[PDB]
């Protein structure tokens, strides 16, 4: 991978992104779509082992599929008004033609078993790029076109996307598969208020997405990929490990951690509209993840975990790439609940 | 779109395509350039979700411009009901209808 | 009509030379044809294995440039328009894409026939 | 509530007509905590480099808590001009649509017949 | 009658994919494919698509073309798939005949066939405008407007496909 | 100096279609911006009328446009005969 | 809606079910892949021919040329996992399971 | 919804001009430069109303009009007319490249005869005027009563009562 040939992938699959919300024309969505697709398979195969191979393959699979639903409702409501400009769609089939089109991209549906294979395949680079950036388009596009989405629909699938992720992840202990599973979960929970006020799923997408980068940075300053794996980084990084910790508490929303606004803000939007039986589902299945998140934290800092003779000569050597942000990316993910008014900025 | 870069920084960059009343190339006009004028020019500054029911006639009568659904729907019960009483027979086309 | 006319003219007249080819000789079908050929031999056990390859890359590359030429064939229609500056600087940045995509080709191995 | 409001000019932070509100005080429990949300950033970053926490490198604190409180304070104006737009169109729709909020009449307890319930 | 042929080119259309996505031999897709793409041609041509009936010829035939390319390359084996060697192609492929065939009796009997949108079993012809086009080719016209008015299509697509050959180049690249 | 005619001549020599292609690529670009008929070009796609220049209602005080369509006022292509 | 959108947009339906419905075979899954946007590619010149959309027109080709551009991935794809694995039979395709 | 406007079957009933196309095609600047006037007015009347129902009198005026040129025509040289549409029509794309020779031969007789010229290149296809005594289209589309708009809201910023006003937030 040439460095500058890496940088022109970045951009690429950012430009993909930015022709996604800033575009009006509906073309212009598909073409980044797929600007996007195009440019994310090679990084995805940086590492180029056949593990990275299936995952770039189903990601691909997937993807296309999904690009190909999309200009299936792309025809219909064209077909059926004669207009290209993304707002309210005049035929409901093509509604949720793009419904289905969209979540396949975002894993939130039965359409969601791509995503922590993938995640499995590819590097934890990768994996923070896949988990964090590939979702702002698909929600985007969402959020445009949330004046007519079959409530239902959107509210089932947000449903088994959080209730598949609690459960899933239970049964794993790859660092990656557990994440997906998590981000699944969080998908459903972001989407479950997407077509009531798309204020709050974007604020909770912003929590999300904070929460993940300050994840995933730290995963690989500690370079851990299993659960054992990283209950042997107790030793070396016990500051790792405790922000370690206390980031795995702001996952399930425990107060007055971050976690725990996008929740509170979401349940508090569903009561405003008479959704008072949809917000317990999702505060009872949180629980779910807070186990493994609770079987991570026990892992990584809050029992001993039994070190490694040679492991000890890695005291003499330092973490050289520095991977900025990190600091500010815990604090963001960790204390902003006494700043929660500051959503209305959003709107 | 989310972040309309295209109005904020002055200038389009998809709008001349999206919908089929701009100005086309040398004025070929679409085929429902008349039926989509009156609904856009009814629909302006109104509201979605307030403009879809007083821009509505305008609406259906624009799809059926497009689709001509109601239209060829009519000219099949024509043709139903001339090709039946033709079979059972009772009068013939005019000279006009056969050359 | 008139050129569906010329097509099924063309492809009965070839029908009609293939069935004349395949049915009007004489063979006596005997087992030992049927072995096939090789130079003298036969083709040992292939003639149908997986092809170990390269230039997979020049005919990958060969689409990705037809899907360009494509896009720039709608040239002569093109330069009759009114803003022939703005078509001039587009087409010609059409073009001068293509010669950085071969470009780009050329110097990373790429168009070259990989071995 | 917001982003269909009239005359809402894209991509831009804070618009002309928010300077007719106050701007939040240089003293501000928000501004002063956000300042503080500051140090927490600066603490950590001497944490995860294994650096000396309470005293490495103050010039990376001094940035981290100086640009942490700036862009709190322009998010902060933002925040008030929200809040004060939802009230703004708030009073206008209500006072454009009398109908639609009826002047409930008030009644003292001396009138009403409200039912004790005997706790035993 | 030659009447319905504009009928018939979508008709032979459907079950020309059918056998294409009957999951054939991988040749025998591309057939199938390559007789739709054929008939389609048709489709496109005789509603006035001239230049697009003749561009979809071009790059596809040239893009199965490749598809073969590597069939022959990196697909097939020591005993090629048959179109008749799976016995649940064939149900498939009827499976295929059946349900248009259906469809379009209902459509020639009740012309309301209510299989999820609405349709109308009379023909094709009507939907045609009348009009006239001067000393110009509509669809020429239009496609000629990609460098006039297509400012933003040709600047993201060229962007894309020369990301398209850096990717191509990456990911086979083979360390 | 030296060194930029030395490559050029062995540009010439080593890949000389290289140079061929590369000079006439140049060319292409920056003439037409210094050339002095690409007006002369646009004016020739404006003149042509694909379609009917449909008249405008009279109703006095448009001296510019010509009352009838031999009238000496309106817009001329003389410069059209003369190229 | 007459016949013809009837045709094209069944075949669309069939080549969702093919593509999607996978029998043994990733090559010939993308060709349905593929021939999925040739029934897309029909029916979008469809109504732009039938309307007048004089600029739409150029659509179909763009649409056409990012969705090659999809093939030309996926049979580059193809070949990535063949030369490893051997084949493109897609049910040794299991090395990722967990 | 309504239900027809169709003239009678008399009211479109006018001579149609019966000539070939090569005929039409050689008459051509003559005929534009000595009838444009109801050709002009016609389809100003077309565009205008946008509704041929309201322009058959200019249909009339137009076709009896160009009849007359025809007449006028054919009341004087006419052979030098014959010899050059027949030698437009055997073009097969009825060019005029391939007849200037007679060409000359109608162009003069129209000159020096009928009083005509040939207009230049581009003169008969700049935009013209003309005046028509009927009215303006006022609502060519029919267009109904167009939607009220939204209701206008001003005001100044008042500071936002009590703050945020969320949960506990005093601010
Ligand atoms: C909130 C918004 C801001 C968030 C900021 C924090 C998250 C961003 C990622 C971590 C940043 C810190 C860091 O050290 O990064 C480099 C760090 C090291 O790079 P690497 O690819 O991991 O390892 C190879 C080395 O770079 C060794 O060099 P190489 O030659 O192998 O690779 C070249 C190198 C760049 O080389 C250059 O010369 C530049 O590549 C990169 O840095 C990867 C990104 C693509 C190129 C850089 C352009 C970025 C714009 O990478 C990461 O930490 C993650 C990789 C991806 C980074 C970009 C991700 C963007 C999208 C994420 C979500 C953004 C917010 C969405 C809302
Ligand atoms: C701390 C706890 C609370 C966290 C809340 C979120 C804080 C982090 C994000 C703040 C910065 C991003 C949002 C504001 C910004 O930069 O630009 C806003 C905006 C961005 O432009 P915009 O609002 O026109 O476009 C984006 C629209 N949404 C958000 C709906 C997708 O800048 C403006 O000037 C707003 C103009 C329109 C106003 C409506
Ligand atoms: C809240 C705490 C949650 C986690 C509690 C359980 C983990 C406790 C620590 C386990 C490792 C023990 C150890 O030897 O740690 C040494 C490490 C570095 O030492 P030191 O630099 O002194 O740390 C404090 C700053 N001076 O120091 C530590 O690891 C102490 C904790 C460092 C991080 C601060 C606490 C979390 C902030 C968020």
């Amino acid at each position: 991978m040439n460095p500058i040939i890496y940088t022109t992938l970045i951009m690429t699959v950012m430009s993909g992104t930015m022709l996604v919300m800033i575009s009006s024309h509906w073309l212009l969505i598909w073409i980044g779509f797929e600007m996007n697709l195009l440019a994310m398979i090679p990084v995805l195969m940086k590492n180029f082992n056949p593990r990275a191979t299936e995952a770039a393959t189903k990601y691909f699979l997937t993807q296309a599929t999904a690009s190909m639903m999309l200009m299936m409702a792309i025809i219909i409501n064209l077909l059926y008004s004669g207009q290209w400009t993304i707002t309210k769609m005049f035929n409901p089939v093509a509604m949720t033609m793009m419904t289905m089109a969209l979540a396949m991209k975002l894993g939130l549906s039965p359409f969601h078993f791509w995503v922590p294979e993938v995640t499995q395949g590819i590097s934890l680079q990768a994996g923070l790029l896949l988990l964090t950036w590939q979702k702002l388009a698909p929600l985007s596009v969402l959020c445009q076109i949330s004046q007519s989405i079959n409530p239902n629909l959107m509210l089932t699938m947000a449903m088994l996307s959080i209730l598949i992720g609690g459960w899933g992840g239970l049964n794993q202990t790859q660092l990656r598969k557990i994440m997906a599973y998590s981000s699944i979960a969080h998908m459903g929970w972001m989407t479950a208020v997407l077509p009531y006020n798309t204020t709050m799923t974007i604020l909770n997408l912003l929590i999300y997405i904070t929460m993940t980068l300050a994840m995933f940075m730290l995963l690989i300053h500690s370079s851990a990929t299993t659960t054992l794996s990283l209950s042997h980084t107790w030793n070396k990084m016990p500051v790792i490990t405790s922000l370690m910790m206390v980031t795995l508490l702001s996952m399930g929303g425990l107060p007055p951690l971050s976690g725990f606004m996008p929740k509170w803000m979401i349940i508090q939007e569903m009561t405003k509209n008479e959704s008072i039986i949809m917000p317990t589902l999702m505060a009872m299945t949180a629980l779910l993840n807070l186990y493994f998140y609770m079987r991570l934290a026990y892992s990584s800092s809050l029992t001993m975990f039994p070190s490694t003779n040679n492991m000890k000569m890695k005291w003499q050597f330092e973490h050289t790439k520095q991977m900025k942000l990190l600091p500010t990316m815990i604090v963001l993910s960790t204390l902003v609940l006494p700043m929660t008014p500051a959503l209305s900025s959003l709107n | 779109p989310f972040f309309d870069v295209q109005k904020r920084l002055g200038l389009d960059l998809d709008r001349w395509m999206t919908i089929q009343s701009a100005e086309q190339p040398h004025k070929i006009p679409g085929r429902c350039h008349a039926f989509e004028k009156e609904w856009i020019e009814c629909a302006h500054g109104i509201g979605g979700i307030r403009a879809e029911k007083e821009c509505k006639i305008e609406f259906d009568d624009f799809v059926e411009c497009l689709l001509r659904q109601k239209t060829m729907k009519r000219l099949s019960a024509i043709k139903r009901q001339r090709d039946k009483l033709i079979k059972e027979g009772k009068y013939t086309p005019p000279p006009h209808h056969l050359g | 009509m008139n050129i569906m006319l010329t097509l099924l003219t063309n492809v009965t007249l070839a029908s009609l030379l293939v069935l004349i080819a395949f049915w009007l000789p004489q063979l006596n079908a005997y087992s030992e044809k049927t072995s096939p050929y090789e130079c003298g031999f036969d083709p040992m056990g292939s003639a149908r294995l997986p092809f170990s390859m390269k230039f997979f890359l020049v005919a990958i590359t060969f689409l990705l440039f037809d899907l360009e030429i494509a896009l720039l064939l709608p040239l002569p229609w093109a330069s009759q328009t009114n803003n022939l500056k703005t078509m001039l600087t587009m087409a010609l940045f059409l073009l001068i894409l293509l010669a950085a995509s071969l470009a780009y080709e050329w110097t990373q191995k790429g168009l070259e026939w990989a071995e | 509530m917001m982003s269909g409001r009239p005359g809402r000019v894209p991509l831009q932070f804070l618009p002309n007509e928010a300077r007719s509100l106050p701007p939040p005080k240089l003293t501000d429990p928000r501004l002063v905590y956000m300042g503080f949300l500051g140090y927490c950033s600066g603490l950590i970053d001497n944490a995860i480099r294994r650096r000396p926490v309470v005293s490495a490198g103050l010039h990376r604190q001094l940035l981290y808590v100086t640009s942490f409180v700036f862009f709190g304070y322009y998010l902060l104006k933002r925040q008030d001009y929200m809040y004060a737009l939802r009230d703004h169109d708030m009073f206008a729709y209500v006072k454009s649509h009398p109908e639609d909020f009826p002047e409930k009449d008030k009644k003292t307890y001396g009138e009403i017949l409200e039912e004790f319930h005997p706790v035993r | 009658m030659t009447m319905y042929i504009a009928f018939i080119l979508s008709t032979i259309f459907v079950i020309g994919f059918v056998g294409f996505s009957s999951k054939p031999s991988p040749i025998y897709g591309g057939l199938g494919l390559i007789v739709s793409g054929g008939v389609g041609c048709g489709i496109v041509l005789n509603f006035g698509g001239s230049f697009l009936g003749l561009m979809v010829f071009l790059i596809y035939l040239g893009g199965m073309l490749v598809v073969f390319g590597y069939t022959t390359a990196m697909a097939t084996e020591m005993y090629p798939e048959v179109w008749v060697s799976n016995k649940t192609v064939f149900g498939a492929f009827v499976s295929g005949l059946m349900m248009e065939f259906c469809m379009v009796y209902y459509a020639l009997k009740e012309e309301e066939v209510e299989i999820i949108f609405k349709f109308n079993g009379l023909g094709d012809w009507v939907i045609y405008d009348t009009g006239d086009s001067g000393f110009f080719s509509e669809e020429a016209m239009g496609i000629a407007a990609l460098y006039s008015y297509g400012t933003w299509l040709v600047i993201v697509t060229g962007w894309s496909l020369l990301i398209g050959v850096v990717v191509i180049m990456e990911i086979t690249r083979g360390n | 100096a030296g060194r930029i005619a030395s490559f050029l001549k062995n540009a010439w020599a080593k890949e000389p279609v290289l140079v061929a292609s590369f000079a006439i690529g140049g060319l292409a670009i920056i003439l037409p911006s210094l050339s002095p008929y690409t007006n002369y070009a646009i004016r020739i796609n404006r003149a042509t009328p694909y379609n009917y220049p449909v008249p405008l209602r009279d109703d006095g005080n448009m001296p510019d446009v010509p009352s009838h369509p031999q009238d000496p006022q309106g817009p001329s292509l003389e410069w059209l005969k003369n190229l | 809606m007459p016949l013809v959108y009837m045709n094209i947009i069944m075949a669309f339906a069939i080549a969702l079910a093919g593509l999607l419905m996978y029998r043994s075979h990733l090559m010939s899954s993308l060709l349905c892949l593929e021939g999925m946007m040739l029934s897309l590619f029909i029916m979008s010149t469809l109504i732009i021919l039938n309307t007048h959309f004089t600029l739409a027109n150029m659509m179909p080709i763009i649409l056409l040329v990012f969705a090659a551009c999809e093939a030309a991935l996926g049979l580059s794809l193809l070949v990535m996992v063949s030369n490893t694995y051997g084949t493109d039979y897609v049910q040794n395709l299991n090395l990722l399971q967990c | 919804p309504g239900i027809v406007e169709l003239p009678t079957l008399e009211d479109l009933k006018v001579q149609e001009v019966k000539v070939s196309s090569s005929v039409l095609k050689a008459a051509a600047h003559h005929y534009g430069a000595q009838c444009d006037k109801p050709n002009k007015e016609f389809m100003l009347c077309r565009w205008e109303e946008k509704d041929p129902r309201r322009c058959l009198e200019e249909g009339k005026l137009v076709n009896q009009c160009a009849l007359d040129f025809f007449r006028q025509i054919k009341r004087h040289c006419a052979e030098p007319f014959t010899e050059y549409w027949t030698c437009i029509d055997y073009s097969g794309l009825q060019l005029f490249r391939h007849c200037r020779k007679q060409q000359a031969k109608f162009d003069e007789c129209v000159l020096d005869k009928l009083g005509w010229v040939r207009p230049d290149l581009g003169e008969l296809s700049k935009v013209t005027k003309v005046k028509t005594d009927r009215p303006l289209p006022e609502n060519p589309y029919h267009s109904r009563a167009r939607p009220e708009p939204n209701p206008e809201a001003e005001g100044d910023l008042k500071p936002a009562k009590h703050g945020s006003r969320l949960f506990f937030w005093t601010m």
